[PDB]
């Protein structure tokens, strides 16, 4: 994908994961924990709607019948509207198609920065105190105990508080 | 050794496939369709003051057919014509018949005005046919009269009739030609005489010549009694200048405002709303495309040549 | 000091230029093009059972005109239309002319059946003209005869023919009125009495005067044949009620099934397929657009007002 | 560009390189090398292969003459189909001109987003031991062979036996 | 302790709203129009040979009515008709009017050739009417003469005209007929004998029937003149077979070359140019669409049912 | 947005900056500063430009009247050209919608992108001897005055010269 997060280097999606699009697991020594992230999930939902709302929708035009149901009308004008009608089906069939494509590409590579922004978001919190696994993961260099990683999530961590631990841990 | 915390997003067992501008399968979360399948065979006509003409055809409440007495005038913003409807119980063609038509089914009402004409005693106004049956007895199209000389076979006199619009909007004035079978019912209605109808207004002027010749039987006919029509500007006369075979009309019409037009073989259902109409019935759908018919009368989705479009609602699926 | 890794992509010395959404000259590694300039001044017709009607009119199959003596009946999926294409060799126009020809130019064959007419001693069924030579002696149209009074000068008897549909599908019938070219001219073929002739179905009723007025010669004719026609219905009858100037029909026409109709001057190659065609031949591409014709018939790709459109088939080229 | 590694932070791409789209040059004590990679090369075109397959199409829609070559058709008629034909013919010109223009936009900007995730993927994998240059090159702070070379483009580098060596070269 | 360099982008106090795919309310630093709401009131003209007809109705300029004296030959690349303008100052229609009109509009210019028709003695040319006053006097239309008996009541003489084109291009032939308000009056001009116009080219044939019969004055005329008209081919010739109420052509027209047809009130600019009209003026933008009219002619902005569509030209406005 | 920078991590934008689209703040012991970037800016105004000479165009067809402003039209060819021009009205709507909205996302994300594109730029050239702060800034772990920050403005900065004394002021 545009952005690489998603079908990237995250390797899959989470089933388990039911109450949000985005979201972290973490593993430490007091055991594991899974939690959605809300305002990336509700980022991505916001967008869709925008488009639902402009796409779910007809014109205001009021159309009235050139042909008639139930009698012959005039050979030429019957092949004139015959081809007009085919030509604007054409036409919206076209623009139908084109819409759809074009809007499914953006729809997923938005998702997929939703992602990625994230990602980028928890990285540069963590500063020098981490090191990116590869998979989306990142191995923290300090004992980060679920009132930590609630601090990650929450966008609250200071790195300052275990910088000293964490580049000991790191240079080894 | 080192606590991790893994960023990741959701995914789904069963996926839904969409076309994106480079891959014809690609798997996503959620989608929804775009295109409307299904329809419903009933009109739905909630919220519309509509009149179903059913067995009555719209040019056969300008003349009065049997079928049409019920529609002889009113007001509707809805008129629904059926298959096989009857415009003429005699029969016959209008002259511009489709030109008139539509002018009717874009109309949301018609009012009927008295013409006034009066006939001399030597003319019986009250000639009826086996064609038009009212009343379990023989009759005739009930803004029109048919009317001959006590004596059959008699010449028509050149007689002269003129209506005056007193109305400050246009009228529709109908009128008739008999066209005979035979040279023997031509002599026996209108008399021996070549036979000349003139009409002019201000806007309109023509002459017709009744054609008579053999031809197969309509409702057990072989005459025709075709129809024509103008509009009569207000304050403008018309004048109609015949020696026989001219079918005089008893009232004028006026067509009131605006109205939808719909043509179709579906029952009508006043529970449901709709602004969408077709032959098969009628289109509820929120969607922005349909593929059930390209004849659609309303405010429609547009018609598209697709079974289906589905659009992404979510991420790409990743399954485990 | 340091082994390195250096990541980077391919380039071209002669890259192509593109237009985006931004920028008007933009260079790629390659690119194809989407618009068809390249025409083939030939019909592609193979895998069609198709027919070059030549010199021959599609009405002209109708009434059969000298010229269309060879297309008289058959079967097409295609039919091939050509520039001064002969229709009438006397005089004259078909009302609603073009209305027939593209109805012939939709159908898929044509094939003949005998309206089985007969006439009087006191008529000549055998009329034939200069205009129409056949066999290297005067002649008429195949599908029709020419009805004159066999005592030149003698009024034409009142006769009635009624051709009735024996077929489950709709039959095209035609017919011709002859219009005098002097009012001598019209005394000596149909008499000294007022002429008309009447034609009536369920579905078409009409009257026709022959109109007797001097005019220029066209191949040698003052004279005008001009024809008329309508479907007659299945197990329906039409009835010709005339007193001299009707050209009646020997055959009428039933037009079968669905074809393409092709108005080109290109020669026919039937090695090479296509399913595009227009006035200067065939469109064979795969390429969704076009900017030879606007007027185009088939599965065709769009007309649009473009020399080229380049499509991106590679990345930027940043070269060295 | 959009992602900034094509006509952006690489300077210039390579005529040398005929094998493939995006790919390595690698020097150490044992020489230099040059390498594509398949699969980001086979991602770029199969992305472009779906486009075509979706623009090189016509419809199916059969369409009849309207217009007679060799004969005048009725003037009235005659103006409504040549007003009709020139604005279904500005409408297709409008959409070819504004397909190709966005398809153009998104074929470059998808060319230089694969060259990216390429450039991420490689980051991830080299964690400590490597260092940006900043025109899309990593100076390896340890002794780097040609199989030491082939495992990074194989995706099969592992850090961890290198990390010691390296973390001590790039803090000297 | 550490010096720090951040980054950033610019921001203003009053931001603009405009639709995205996602976003129906998105702020951002700066947005222009794409859709014309401003008209104005004038047709620009500059660079333009143009003719305002003004009082001229354009079918007037090929009769020679008096309103067109100043419009009966010349060039243009525009030409602009005004409400109410006069076609015919002595009452009657033209056969076709719409598409005659419509003929003229779409031409760049009108030449005009004499006919060269001459009549007996017994025939008055000069035949005047109150109706078309030209000089103070009564007159009639300037490319067409009125044909009468020199004696009151005196039988009108069976005179034949025939026209060629000399030519190598198409020539417009118009014709009138007239049509008495009494039997007194048809008898004083035209005499007792029945009447008979016979109209005959290569292309075209028609008779023609004064009908005589009492209708309302319309400019203070009982009398109608009915007008006709047809193309004749070049080389080719056109007979007129009458005996009285033919009014003939003194000359025929032939329209020049393309030029833009306006239907307009606004008054002219000879200062500002435009390639866009419509009923209300000019439309000079160089923005891609307009919501002012559907109905317009030149290259023209293309008609939406927007109000406003707002282009960004700057980032997100995010502010402190 | 796609690229986070604008309204992203860089939390506003500033009303200060008046002389370009995106620039520079910096502070040391010898005070504060503010500088836009031209090089960026341009791109992205050279970019808005390109759309505006697409976007602000007529077709070049000559269209005539095909309906009477002064008179009746028969009834049914009357019907038929409403019904077409209404179709046609209703295709140039929903372009026109289309054509703005689509580009309006572009022109957003693009100005996204150049923003990202110029912070990734500055990353690269600091390379060891800097730390992101999260916000957009970097935190500078040598003395930098005001000829240091114009070099790193004018993409001049030289990591070498300040490295040793950068990475001990950081590992403390
Ligand atoms: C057999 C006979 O000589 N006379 C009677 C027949 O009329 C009738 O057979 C049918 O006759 C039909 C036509 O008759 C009318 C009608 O429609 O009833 C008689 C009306 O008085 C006359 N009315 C008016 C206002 O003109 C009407 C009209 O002229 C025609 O409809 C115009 O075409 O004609 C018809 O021809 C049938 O096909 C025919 O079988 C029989 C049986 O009812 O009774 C006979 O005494
Ligand atoms: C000169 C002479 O005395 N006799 C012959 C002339 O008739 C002929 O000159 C032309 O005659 C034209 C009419 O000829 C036909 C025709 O169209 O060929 C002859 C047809 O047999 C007759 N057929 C029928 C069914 O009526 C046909 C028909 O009356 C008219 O077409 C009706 O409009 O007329 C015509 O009068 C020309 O003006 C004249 O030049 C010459 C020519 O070779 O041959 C003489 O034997
Ligand atoms: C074609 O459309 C126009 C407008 O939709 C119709 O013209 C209008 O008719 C009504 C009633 O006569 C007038 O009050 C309006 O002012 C007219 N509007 C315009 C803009 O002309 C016209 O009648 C329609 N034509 C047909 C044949 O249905
Ligand atoms: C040529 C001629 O005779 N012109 C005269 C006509 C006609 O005789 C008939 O009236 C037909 O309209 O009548 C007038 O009253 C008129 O119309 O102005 C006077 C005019 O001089
Ligand atoms: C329609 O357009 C063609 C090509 O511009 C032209 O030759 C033709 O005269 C036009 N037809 C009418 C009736 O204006
Ligand atoms: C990839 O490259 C490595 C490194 O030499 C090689 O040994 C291995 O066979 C390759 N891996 C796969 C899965 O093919
Ligand atoms: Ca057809
Ligand atoms: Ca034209």
């Amino acid at each position: 994908g545009l952005f690489g997060a998603i079908a990237g280097f995250i390797e899959n999606g989470w089933e388990g994961m039911v109450d949000g699009w985005y979201g972290f697991r973490h593993q430490n020594a007091q055991g594991t924990g899974q939690a959605a992230d809300y305002k990336s999930t509700q980022a991505a939902i916001d967008q869709i709607t925008g488009k639902l709302n402009r796409i779910i929708k007809k014109t205001n035009t009021e159309f009235e019948s050139i042909e008639s149901e139930f009698s012959e009308i005039d050979h030429q004008i019957g092949n004139v509207i015959n081809w007009t009608k085919d030509s604007i089906t054409d036409i919206w069939t076209y623009q139908a198609e084109l819409l759809v494509a074009m809007e499914n590409q953006h729809t997923i590579d938005m998702a997929d920065s939703e992602m990625l922004n994230l990602y980028e978001r928890v990285r540069k919190q963590l500063r020098q105190n981490a090191e990116e696994d590869g998979k989306g993961c990142f191995e923290i260099y300090h004992a980060c105990d679920d009132s930590c990683m609630e601090s990650i999530r929450n966008n609250t961590y200071d790195h300052s508080q275990y910088r000293e631990e964490a580049l000991l841990n790191r240079l080894n | 050794d080192p606590d991790k915390i893994c960023l990741g997003h959701h995914a789904v067992a069963n996926g839904t496939i969409v076309k994106t501008l480079t891959n014809e399968q690609e798997e996503v979360t959620n989608a929804t369709e775009t295109v409307e399948s299904t329809s419903l065979n009933r009109l739905c006509m909630k919220g519309r003051n509509h009149k179903d003409l059913g067995n009555c055809h719209p040019i056969g409440m300008l003349i009065g057919t049997p079928a049409c007495d019920l529609h002889l005038t009113g007001t509707w913003d809805t008129l629904i014509e059926r298959k096989n409807a009857i415009a003429y119980c005699y029969p016959g063609a209008t002259v511009n018949e489709e030109a008139l038509r539509q002018k009717i089914m874009e109309s949301g009402g018609i009012s009927k005005i008295n013409t006034g004409f009066t006939y001399g005693s030597s003319i019986n106004s009250a000639g009826t046919t086996k064609a038009c049956m009212r009343n379990g007895g023989n009759s005739f199209y009930a803004e029109l009269k048919w009317l001959v000389s006590k004596n059959k076979g008699q010449n028509f006199p050149q007689t002269t009739n003129t209506y005056r619009n007193a109305d400050t909007a246009e009228h529709l004035i109908m009128w008739g030609i008999h066209h005979p079978s035979s040279t023997q019912e031509k002599n026996d209605l209108y008399g021996t005489q070549s036979l000349s109808i003139s009409v002019g207004s201000s806007t309109y002027k023509n002459n017709f010549v009744p054609v008579v010749g053999a031809r197969p039987q309509v409702n057990g006919q072989s005459g025709r009694i075709d129809f024509h029509w103008t509009l009569v500007q207000p304050g403008d006369k018309i004048t109609f200048s015949h020696n026989g075979g001219l079918i005089a009309p008893s009232r004028v019409s006026k067509l009131i405002g605006r109205g939808l037009g719909i043509q179709s073989e579906a029952p009508i259902d006043n529970s449901c709303e709709s602004k969408c109409f077709w032959r098969g019935g009628s289109i509820n759908t929120r969607l922005p495309f349909q593929n059930l018919s390209p004849r659609t009368v309303g405010q429609c989705p547009k018609y598209v040549n697709k079974k289906s479009l589905m659009l992404a609602t979510g991420m790409r699926n990743v399954p485990e």
